DNA sequence: AGTATTGATATAAGTAATAGATAATGC
DNA sequence: GCATTATCTACCGACAATATCAATACT
């Protein structure tokens, strides 16, 4: 029964109300079932469908025969481990599985059951693949390590529903690696698959048995990368109509509401638990958030995650049949690929030619093969949402969030939420419906206008748009197919569906003011990483480029790039030029928007070369494998931009080297006795700071500590979680520019959802687009602008230097300075002193070794034992007479730079403007 | 007549780009003596010689002393040797050429597209008589190129379009032990086999006297090098280095199934065949057991295979109905974004 | 006398691939 | 000491080399 026709049928709230009540304790029972004996409905499905095609959905016919096949050597291989187990002790046994291997993953085989194993492992097969960059499988070692994983879930989901109804801590990576490897090294003997083949001889066509996966090697710039792969037969089953019950995804929607966020580990799913950041790869993240969890920091976080978490969806219904009468038609549509069948590739070049040009071949065949499964894939996941939301139409579902370790929030559920493209997007409506009122249809209006690519124009233009458009509005909700089918033209087309679906209602009525709509109105911020930068300089043109000041006309960044890029191409294109005459009219906004947004992020050449060459194809300007329009093109961008962002770069640069100098730092505690490898110390400070809402973000960018461990298929090279290593150097001075501005964001993001929640409304958030009624717009435009106002009052720059020099007091660099240069000079006294007293020349590690005992004599709360230790003068303690530190090797200090100087520019004069955000 | 660089001369260029050349006329003198360059090219008079990354350019002059080519083209560019190149050999038959011997358009911009450099084809049944290659390929960086050139004698398409061209190549000791490795030995690997199929290699010199232990016993017997030390040569801060004669043989078997088939081969080369040819295509174990007679093959590591095995193995492959697609056997990972 | 880690070297071959940071070296 | 050559990675967002082998370490 379909739920939401019930609902919006009862004539006033309080009997809607008590229907969702009563409908949450139902569907508490439906939640329950779902999570836990989910996999046995597959199992069923699977007897099911074999047992209707024995006695008179060919893949479920198959997948049962090798369940049913490969339980046997399951059954076996248990056994086997068991046998060792029951005898304490046997000194000699045959190396090859008995005498350390069956020893090793014989408890973590005999856990769960082995029909749940060989489910789960065909599972995770099937659901891997054309993964990791191979053309037709996956990555051995990506393939074990999830299937161990898998397991794992499994095996702690049953032991929670075990302790609730009856009333190691985490397996290492050396152990999930070996289950996986079993359960695929026999899944591999177990499946069979039918061919055809063709003679080459006789032409005579065959047919026979082979095995459906199998293992092999493959090379990328001289290393080997172990690969699973798959039977082609199997890969264009898996293209057919449609999947219903084979794949079923583990972490689908919930059915009740979202578990609420009260604490760092505990929340979203009932019987599965999940850590707040997504970054589970190091234990340093981990232990900062339980430090800031413990004390109660990130109330605010959790106040944010709450409003977002709670927010109740339903599928759109008419967009769902008009997207299966699509699929059904099986031809390629908007961006549906269609199904083909047998790809296309040039003629070989004969074998004399020069090796140059058989090198251009061998791209262009590479080229047309990541284009050709690029769209297999697209078509697939397509189906597999449609699959999804058929199963949950008339139902409510609710998205869980979390974080990754800046801040920004991302639902839990993978494969179908509002996060996906456009597609997604569409078929997901609002269950709670607002009437209109005076605003909701003047919104609604530019709601489509934004949807059909126009929202660059101030408001009244676009309810003109959308007013004039009226009739095409009508012509293409009556029959989207068959008829003009204007909802195709526009740049976001599933959304623009749903949207002229309900202006045509709302037109079909005599009263705009008593519909209810559900259509999500967004409100996307305008160059917001830009934004971020003029609130945080305080920089007036920076602020005026970005609609921050109050206006009448929306202004942008990108466009005016485009329109300098534009005459400087026509300016060369008019003197001979041969390519600047072919993208003369091709440059717009779209074109030079990612390399205008990332260059104050500290994109690199390559890096923009291949944006705007990605960005070049879907106009088709040239074809895939011309790239070297892109070039010119990213020339000549970065020359029109070289002298545009000034007062961001002044920032962008201050974050650099801040970061360059911290991880180049040592402190006196870790540098407690020399390891002895050199006498250069290893560094192992990264780059940490705090949230304006509490919330600590730790750099977890540090050297590979990868090992290989062997496998019954091979020896997969894996790291250690628990290793801590140097930290990357490279990697710490390039990211912290993005992930500043990123938490802050999503910092602003959190804000603005809390108070939005507790005003009542309903939120929802896309990174800078912020969702809600169409009713609800100019209420959730105030609290955007409040929010923002007392976020960034507060100087955050300064802030920041504040922290991290009270972060970061006691830590050391290491400099070079001249012989004969006075200040210098005087250390090599001082190296003259440990010459009796400690018998040996002075060294780098002692001269650290003396300052951290001195530390603790000033800390020491005895005035007369402070007298003691802070008479001495050592080597670091020579430098607090002076500050000028710019101008052998000797210790310095870890002095950060001066903040660039901050604007005469007020924050609040933005909240009067109306195209801060839209 | 030429002005030979001396030791005194050739010491003071500051930057080597880690290549190492060698400068005693008496060692060059026994090399040119052993090579006996007169018994294949019977008119001298008529022969043009292309002389790869020539750094010092002492070779070149004993070259040109003893046989005088009509044609004798230097390839250099990098800037330090070619200021020395250039001030030397002023007023000099040599002709120099500033461009690089990496890239693949230089030879044609130079063969075909101005004819500064134009050979005489011949016929793919003897050595070329009008034309010489001789390269110096020291760096531990330039070792792809040797592969890459020895690829193209299989394509017959850089410069073996004109015939068997004989090259005169000097490359690191260890390179030339990977590449005349008979089956079997510790050094056996997939240039080996390349080296067997496309060329008959025939060790000249090499420049230590221990890395003699690395190469077969029997073989060098057949050869016997022209052992010297390291002290002729100049940026001793390297590894011995060895000269090598290498010549094309003619051959009948599809390159790209070799290539494909020996490549997946010896990456597990110490398993034995019974196993290893599982992993050329889907079932390829069971299709292999049948139609293998002789159980004795199924016994020997793909390390101890012979060129021709290979070819057999390579012959089976291909008259296999479910044979894999050879094409699309990459990883495309910076290209693959995966939703 | 025996196995058992443990570190080292080769692998393919223009890595898509080119520009700028950063380490290194020689006289 | 500076100046030319060598090495390395590609803005951020949770996801990846492997076999063979000497060589010593060590039950
Ligand atoms: N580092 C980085 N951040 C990005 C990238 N793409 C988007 N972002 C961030 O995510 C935000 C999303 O903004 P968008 O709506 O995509 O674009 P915009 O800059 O706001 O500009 P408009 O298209 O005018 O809205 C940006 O403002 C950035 O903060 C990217 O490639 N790199
Ligand atoms: N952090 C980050 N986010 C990205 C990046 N690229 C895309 N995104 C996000 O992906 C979302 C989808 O982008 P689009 O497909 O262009 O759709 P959109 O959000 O409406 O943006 P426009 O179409 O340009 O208006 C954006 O909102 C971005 O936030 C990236 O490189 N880094
Ligand atoms: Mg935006």
């Amino acid at each position: 029964i379909n739920f939401f026709e019930i609902y919006n049928s009862l004539p006033t709230l309080e009997e809607k109300k008590a229907f969702e009540s009563a409908l949450n304790i139902f569907n508490q029972d439906r939640q329950k079932v779902l999570e836990n004996r989910a996999t046995e409905a597959a199992r069923e499905r699977w007897k099911h469908d074999f047992e209707e095609a024995k006695a008179r959905k060919n893949l479920n016919v198959k997948l049962w025969k090798w369940y049913n096949e490969m339980l046997p050597l399951v059954k076996e291989e248990i056994n086997h481990c068991r046998s060792l187990l029951s005898e304490k002790l046997s000194d000699k046994k045959g190396l090859n599985k008995v005498d350390t291997n069956r020893l090793g993953y014989g408890p973590y085989l005999t856990l769960i059951d082995p029909g749940k194993m060989c489910v789960i492992t065909i599972l995770e097969l099937l659901k891997l693949n054309s993964t990791g960059g191979v053309i037709e499988g996956m990555r051995t070692a990506r393939a074990v390590i999830s299937v161990g994983k898998a397991i794992e879930m499994e095996f702690r989901s049953e032991q929670v529903l075990k302790s609730e109804s009856q009333a190691k801590i985490l397996w290492p990576q050396s152990i999930r690696a070996r289950i996986g490897s079993v359960l695929i090294s026999m899944l591999i003997q177990v499946a069979k698959v039918s061919v055809q083949g063709v003679d080459p001889v006789t032409k005579a066509k065959v047919h026979g048995e082979a095995p459906a996966f199998a293992h092999g090697y493959q090379y990328h710039n001289g290393s080997k990368l172990g690969v699973l792969k798959i039977h082609k037969t199997l890969i264009r089953q898996l293209n057919g109509e449609r999947l219903i019950a084979s794949v079923q995804p583990q972490l689908l929607p919930m059915l009740v509401e979202p578990k609420p966020w009260v604490n760092w580990r505990s929340g979203g799913y009932h019987y599965t638990q999940s850590t707040l950041l997504r970054t589970k790869d190091s234990p340093e993240q981990v232990a900062y958030l339980k430090a800031a969890s413990d004390n109660g920091d990130i109330d605010r976080v959790y106040d944010g995650l709450n409003v977002l978490g709670r927010t109740p969806w339903t599928v759109n219904r008419k967009v769902f049949d008009v997207v299966s009468q699509v699929w059904n038609k099986g031809e390629g549509f908007l961006d549906i690929p269609g199904a083909q069948d047998e790809m296309v590739l040039p003629p070989a070049p004969p074998k004399n030619s020069d090796p140059s040009i058989l090198r251009a071949w061998k791209l262009q065949v590479k080229t047309i093969a990541n284009k050709f499964s690029s769209d297999r894939s697209n078509r697939c996941d397509t189906n597999y949402k449609l699959e999804i939301a058929r199963a949950f139409l008339g139902e409510k579902l609710y998205f869980p969030h979390n974080l990754d370790f800046r801040g920004r929030a991302y639902p839990l559920s993978p494969h179908f939420n509002h996060l996906g493209n456009d597609m997604s997007r569409g078929l997901l409506i609002f269950w709670h419906g607002k009437k209109l009122g005076p605003s909701g249809l003047k919104w609604l209006k530019i709601h489509l206008s934004n949807l059909f690519g126009f929202d660059k124009l101030p408001l009244k233009d676009r309810v003109a748009f959308t007013e004039s458009h009226l009739q095409d509005i009508k012509d293409s909700a009556e029959n989207p197919l068959t008829g003009d089918r204007w909802w195709t033209t526009a740049d976001k087309p599933w959304q623009a569906l749903a949207t002229c679906f309900e202006l045509n209602e709302v037109m079909k009525m005599d009263n705009p003011e008593e519909f209810i709509s559900h259509q999500p109105v967004h409100q996307d911020g305008t160059c917001n990483g830009l934004q971020h930068y003029a609130a945080l300089g305080g920089d007036v043109e920076g602020a005026t480029q970005v609609n921050l000041v109050p206006s009448d006309k929306p202004q942008d960044v990108y466009a005016h790039v485009a329109r300098l890029v534009q005459k400087r191409l026509e300016i060369a294109a008019e003197k001979g030029d041969e390519n600047a005459k072919i993208l003369k009219d091709k440059i717009t906004r779209k074109v030079v928007k990612q390399t205008v947004m990332t260059n104050v992020y500290g994109v690199t050449y390559v890096g923009a070369t291949f944006q705007i060459a990605k960005q070049l194809s879907p106009i088709f300007d040239d074809r895939k494998e011309s790239l070297d329009f892109s070039k010119y093109l990213t020339k000549h961008v970065f020359s029109a931009i070289r002298e545009l962002f000034h007062s961001a770069h002044l920032i962008q640069d201050w974050l650099g080297e801040s970061a360059k100098r911290i991880s180049k730092s040592i402190r006196l505690d870790v540098d407690e006795k020399s390891f002895k490898n050199g006498n250069k110390p290893d560094f192992m400070s990264s780059v940490i700071w705090t949230t304006p809402l509490g919330l600590p973000i730790v750099q977890p960018y540090r050297e590979e500590s990868k090992k290989q461990v062997e496998t019954n298929l091979q020896t997969v090279f894996i790291s250690d979680p628990f290793a801590v290593n140097p930290v990357n150097a490279r990697r710490q001075k390039a990211g912290l520019p993005p992930n500043f501005i990123h938490s802050l964001d999503a910092s602003h993001m959190l804000l603005s959802a809390a108070e939005c929640g507790k005003q009542g409304l309903d939120f929802a958030s896309v990174h800078d687009s912020y969702w809600t009624h169409a009713s609800d717009i100019d209420t959730m435009n105030v609290v955007l602008r409040e929010q923002f106002i007392k976020l960034h009052e507060v100087d955050l720059v300064l802030r920041l230097k504040e922290e991290f020099d009270q972060r970061y007091k006691n830590y050391v660099k290491i400099g070079k300075l001249k012989r004969s240069t006075d200040l210098a000079q005087k250390i090599i006294r001082i190296r003259k002193d440990l010459s009796r007293k400690l018998g040996r020349s002075t060294t780098l590690a002692d001269e650290i070794y003396f300052e951290k005992k001195r530390q603790e004599l000033l800390n020491s709360p005895l005035i007369e034992d402070r007298n003691v230790g802070e008479k001495m003068v050592t080597t670091v303690s020579l430098f607090e007479d002076i500050t000028d530190l710019d101008a052998m090797s000797v210790l310095l200090p870890l002095r950060l730079p001066e903040i660039p100087p901050k604007g005469d520019f007020d924050v609040t004069v933005l909240r009067n403007s109306q195209y801060f955000f839209s | 007549s030429v002005p030979i660089p001396g030791i005194k001369d050739i010491s003071k260029l500051k930057f080597f780009y880690g290549f190492k050349y060698l400068w005693n006329p008496t060692v060059y003198n026994k090399i040119f003596d052993k090579l006996d360059l007169t018994k294949t090219y019977k008119h001298p008079e008529e022969l043009k010689v292309l002389d790869l990354y020539p750094g010092v350019g002492i070779q070149s002059a004993i070259f040109y002393n003893k046989y005088c080519p009509r044609q004798y083209s230097l390839l250099e560019k990098r800037s330090s040797l070619y200021k020395f190149l250039n001030a030397k050999f002023e007023g000099s038959p040599l002709q120099i050429l500033k461009r690089d011997p990496y890239d693949w358009s230089t030879y044609s911009n130079l063969i075909d597209e101005e004819r500064i450099f134009v050979p005489e084809v011949q016929s793919s049944d003897h050595i070329n008589d009008k034309f010489l290659t001789v390269a110096n390929v020291t760096g531990e960086g330039s070792e792809g190129l040797i592969m890459q050139w020895l690829s193209c004698i299989g394509n017959k398409n850089w410069l073996y379009r004109f015939g068997k061209v004989k090259m005169l190549l000097w490359m690191p000791s260890t390179t030339a032990r990977k590449l005349l490795a008979r089956p079997g030995m510790h050094s056996r690997s997939k240039c080996s086999v390349v080296r067997e199929a496309f060329t008959d290699t025939k060790l000249i010199a090499i420049s230590d006297a221990n890395e003699l232990k690395g190469f077969d016993s029997q073989c060098i017997e057949e050869w016997d090098p022209i052992l010297f030390s390291a002290a002729e040569i100049w940026p001793t801060k390297g590894k011995p280095i060895a000269l090598v004669e290498m010549d094309p043989i003619d051959f009948d078997f599809d390159v790209d199934n070799w290539d494909y088939v020996t490549r997946h081969l010896m990456i597990l080369k110490r398993t034995p065949l019974n196993t290893v040819m599982d992993s050329l295509g889907h079932g390829g174990q069971q299709y292999f057991n049948s139609r293998i007679t002789d159980k004795d093959l199924l016994k020997k590591c793909p390390i101890d295979l012979t060129n021709d095995e290979f070819i057999y193995l390579t012959k089976l492959f291909m008259e296999w109905p479910f044979k894999p697609d050879i094409l699309m056997d990459f990883v495309d990972m910076y290209q693959t974004e995966h939703s």
